[PDB]
């Protein structure tokens, strides 16, 4: 009933594409017994395409597509831009009625280097709330984020808080950041700290913390 | 087309409740389709149990409630007793000539512990090979319950060829019994040194071997 | 007493003709809707055919529509099946059931049946009539390390059920087992009728199986002895 | 001169009655018609006409009269009525707005219900149409919304109506059942029919 | 054309739940509605279905039971019933229904509704902890943490300013608390000059929290 699994997953596109979006069945589901829902970050998915048959009642032309009985596809043909947010299968007939899994689109742009810089916390961390680090980058391209660190003498990764924001309207740009909260009562045990990026066309940079109190 | 699904067996001691469940893959069950209950007993008729989806045939103990459950037909049992083991099924209502039964549903009462089974075998006859014909009868009695598996063994080698099984039948001491044939013609008798016949019941293993030396 | 008789329950070639007749005692049949409904063993019940009370319709399933007839008779109060087109799907056991009145006005799409007859079998085989194959069954000197050993009558290659098989013209039923018959794959049937008698009986008391087979009208008498491995 | 009388207590003491959606349509004719008996019934008794007196009507001589009646649960025995909209009145029964005659309801409470409640009567749901008021409606077809050919699978928006009744033992007045019979004699007096 | 839902709901984990989902602007003698679970950067699934004209539903296989849903044919609105929901169901419900007006109607669910915030903790609504962050061309910032689940604003003393403002979102952390940040880097080598703040506002329990910000 679920092997839905859309072949396209992560994927990148400038204005002039050729998208394809494609649906798998676990059976052979009737026609107009689908649905492909348009979902913008902050608001309800919409409806434009219903079982691949034909387009929603008000919404841009120029992309439709209908697909066979186990593997539905549509075409986006040169995209106006604010059409770049996630969409979803969605499945009638057979009850339970489950859906699909969702497929991004984005834009190319370059990712170089977006980290060269450092903040120590502050010394009111004595009686403050909790001890952490804050750790910070601008301008990463890619989804994918991978972060280390170097304490002093400790190596565990039970807790540890990072956020991201979505791509920028301006530039179409992802940035995250680290904040690594640890010990706070102790303040002895660790002394050096770092926190490290890579990228492959940022090598190893260094993160070299200042030693506190 | 529709089909109505149903659990294949429960078994339950004597005296305890339980819930007989029949349900529609393709929506909601209502009391506009009419479910009916049914109970049969293998080679006699069927009797009536319960219609209208609350009401009780004529001389039906009130031992039996019916009812609806979510989207499904509900039967409940109070009291479990050793006659009320047998086949059930339901009955629902498609307007204007479509009416479908269920999988249906054995129901067992757990009674009598299991029975040791009894394994005889019967080698070929002289007259049957001079006839150009073989066939060892592999014969089990006494066995409860029903559930068995078969296998024959030439010289420890599987025999898949020649095979008939016969499903169980209940006896006259509320036990099963049936037998196997293996068809084979002489020369392939004589060509293995013995013969196996290994019976399996609720995972107790009999191995019954005869050889063609004996039979020489 | 609301009773129902079936008849014309049988064997016949695949693709013949037939009528089944189902008498009605207790009732007139023209005040209730009547059905026809089949059962095959190892199999559920499935649904044939009705008739309503007023015979303006008649509704069938979709295996079986087009081939077969349905048709009542008020005056002598019979209900006949007119079977054609016979394949070998439909060997079963069929049955008469009897369900609500226009007496009792109810809602339409009829809740069905209340009770029914006994039934009758038919067997759509190709298989043709010959008599009965009839062989003994020795246990082996080996197989003789009890007490009690079994011997007995084997059956083989023979058409149609049934068969009768007896033991010293009847004078012998404790111990007796006869398993049913089953179809091989040439579309025949073999069973074996098989006695238990303790050791101090072998050698002491002369056995034989009667077979009889009415359809074929061929009665068989045959000796068991459990086979001496003598030298 | 004549002591034959109209049948009619077989119809109003009646072995069991109708379904909510289809009737019987019952046939009366040469005889004489006596109302009076009529008074005696449940003090739970609503008798409302249109078109004649309730009381004038024995001297009179009109033509055939016809017969049907149902059970209808508690509230909406307003709703049927002459010409006003409503479920039952634009999906099941409809009434003239120029119609002479009435109804009759009451009270069936004992007579019906069962303490695990009794589920035999029903009635249509999702008509695509509004009948006209009289005439014949019988069918079992599982209703579509139309669009797409559901093709008999009872999936979504392809739906069988009905939803049969409740019928609890004990329940407030809204939901308790109620027996209605629908009179509807014709005029024109040339087939003069009943008289008194 | 207009569905409404209920408002945001900071409720205790275990014992029920209200939910509400009225609809207008078309025939609703007969209809369908839809419910689903939505959770913030997670998979979307199924809950289940009505609709007025018979009480009919079937559920998802991790959802048979503990859920309930009621008609309320007045008013056009549909209510749904910690129900027996765990605390990791803190997500989004919505609302689906078709526009349907004569009985032969679209077969997708066009009208959707807003969402509802449901959040089950500790319910500790306290006023957010603040503190700022002095710079080391450059940039700086705000940090917040006892950072309570309320959609928190904070300003930059304009109501202005997105030249590189950073709203950060929230995560779960081993308390089951709420923290969030906003960073900006200075446009120049101006560090001496001009300040900024960290502004932060409590809307249910109204708690303003001000400060400046310097190295
Ligand atoms: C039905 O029978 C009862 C029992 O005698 C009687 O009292 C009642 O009047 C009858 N109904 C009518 C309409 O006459």
């Amino acid at each position: 009933e679920i092997v839905l699994t859309q072949s396209p997953g992560t994927l990148s596109l400038s204005p002039g594409e050729r998208a394809t979006l494609s649906c798998r069945a676990s059976q052979s589901v009737s026609s107009s017994y689908l649905a492909w829902y348009q979902q913008k970050p902050g608001q309800a998915p919409r409806l434009l395409i219903y079982g691949a048959s034909s387009r929603a009642t008000g919404f841009p032309d120029r992309f439709s597509g209908s697909g066979s009985g186990t593997d539905f596809t549509l075409t986006i043909s040169r995209l106006e831009p604010e059409d770049f947010a996630v969409y979803y299968c969605q499945q009638y007939g057979n009850s339970p009625w489950t859906f699909g899994q969702g497929t991004k689109v984005e834009i190319r742009r370059t990712v170089a280097a977006p980290s060269v810089f450092i903040f120590p916390p502050s010394d009111e961390q004595l009686k403050s709330g909790t001890a952490s680090v804050v750790c910070l980058l601008n301008n990463f391209y890619p989804r994918e984020a991978k972060v280390q660190w170097k304490v002093d003498n400790a190596l565990q990764s039970g807790n540890s808080q990072e956020s991201v924001t979505e791509q920028d309207s301006k530039d179409s740009t992802y940035s995250l950041s680290s904040t690594l909260t640890l010990s706070k009562a102790d303040y002895e045990k660790h002394k050096v700290y770092a926190c490290e990026v890579t990228h492959q066309g940022l090598s190893s940079p260094v993160t070299k913390s200042f030693n506190r109190g | 087309q529709t089909v109505v699904t149903q659990e294949p067996s429960f078994s339950v001691s004597p005296g305890g409740t339980v819930t007989l469940t029949c349900g529609l893959s393709s929506g909601s069950v209502s009391t506009a389709y009419f479910p009916s209950w049914y109970q049969q007993t293998p080679g006699q008729a069927p009797r009536t149990l319960i219609y209208g989806t609350n009401t009780r045939s004529s001389g039906v103990p009130d031992r039996f409630s019916g009812s609806i459950l979510g989207n499904k037909a509900a039967l409940t049992i109070t009291g479990a007793q050793a006659d009320d083991e047998s086949d059930y099924y339901c009955v629902l209502y498609m307007g204007r000539g479509i009416v479908v039964f269920g999988g249906g549903t054995k129901l067992t009462v757990l009674g009598q512990p299991k029975a040791a089974p009894s394994v005889t075998l019967f080698p070929p006859s002289s007259e049957e090979l001079q006839a150009n014909k073989a066939t060892l009868v592999c014969l089990i009695s006494d066995f409860y319950p029903g559930a068995v598996t078969v296998a024959w063994k030439a010289d420890s080698s599987p025999v898949k060829a020649g095979v008939e099984t016969t499903t169980p039948s209940k006896q006259s001491n509320n036990k099963y019994a049936a037998s196997s044939y293996l068809s084979l013609t002489p020369e392939q008798w004589k060509s293995h040194r013995s013969y196996s016949c290994q019976v399996t019941h609720e995972g107790s293993t009999v191995e019954k071997t005869v050889a063609p030396t004996e039979c020489s | 007493q609301v009773q129902l008789v079936e008849s014309g329950g049988g064997v016949v070639q695949p693709g013949r003709s037939l009528r089944l007749s189902c008498a009605a005692s207790g009732f007139t049949l023209s005040s209730y809707g009547m059905h026809w409904v089949r059962q095959a063993p190892g199999k559920g019940l499935e649904w044939v055919a009705v008739i309503s009370y007023d015979g303006s319709n008649k509704y069938y399933v979709d295996s079986v529509k087009g081939r077969f007839t349905i048709s009542r008779d008020n005056s002598k109060n019979t209900l006949y099946l007119q079977m054609n087109s016979l394949r070998a799907e439909d060997t079963a056991v069929y049955y008469c059931a009897r369900g609500w009145a226009y007496w009792e006005l109810l809602p339409d799409y009829y809740y069905g049946m209340d009770v029914w007859g006994q039934g009758t079998t038919v067997t759509v085989s190709s298989a043709s009539t010959k008599g009965p194959s009839v062989f003994p069954l020795a246990p082996s000197s080996k197989s003789t390390s009890g007490g009690t050993a079994a011997l007995g009558c084997l059956v083989k290659d023979y058409f149609p059920e049934p068969v009768t098989v007896s033991w010293n013209s009847g004078a012998l039923t404790s111990g007796v087992h006869t398993f049913p018959a089953v179809l091989q794959s040439s579309g025949l049937y073999s069973l074996s009728s098989v006695v238990t008698v303790p050791s101090s009986s072998l050698g002491t008391q002369t056995y034989i199986c009667n077979v009889n087979h009415k359809p074929s009208n061929t009665k068989v008498d045959k000796k068991v002895e459990p086979k001496s491995c003598d030298k | 001169n004549i002591t034959n009388l109209c049948p009619f207590d077989e119809v109003f003491n009646a072995t069991r009655f109708a379904s909510v959606y289809a009737w019987n349509r019952k046939r009366i004719s040469n005889c004489v018609a006596d109302y009076s008996v009529l008074y005696n019934l449940a003090p739970f008794f609503t008798f409302k006409c249109y078109g004649v007196s309730p009381t004038k009507l024995n001297d009179l001589c009109f033509t055939n009269v016809y017969a049907d009646s149902f059970v209808i649960r508690g509230d909406e025995v307003r709703q049927i009525a002459p010409g006003q909209t409503g479920n039952i009145a634009d999906y099941n029964y409809k009434l003239p707005d120029d119609f002479t005659g009435c109804v009759i309801a009451w009270n069936s409470n004992k007579l019906d219900s069962k303490v695990s409640g009794n589920y035999n009567y029903l009635y249509r749901l999702f008509r695509k149409s509004n009948l006209k008021p009289f005439e014949r409606d019988i069918s079992t077809e599982i209703y579509q919304a139309g669009n797409k050919p559901c093709n008999g699978v009872a999936g979504f928006n392809c739906y069988f109506p009905l939803r049969s009744y409740s019928f609890r033992p004990t329940y407030g007045v809204g939901h308790q059942p109620y027996r209605v019979v629908v009179l509807s004699f014709e005029l024109l007096h040339a087939p003069a029919t009943v008289c008194g």
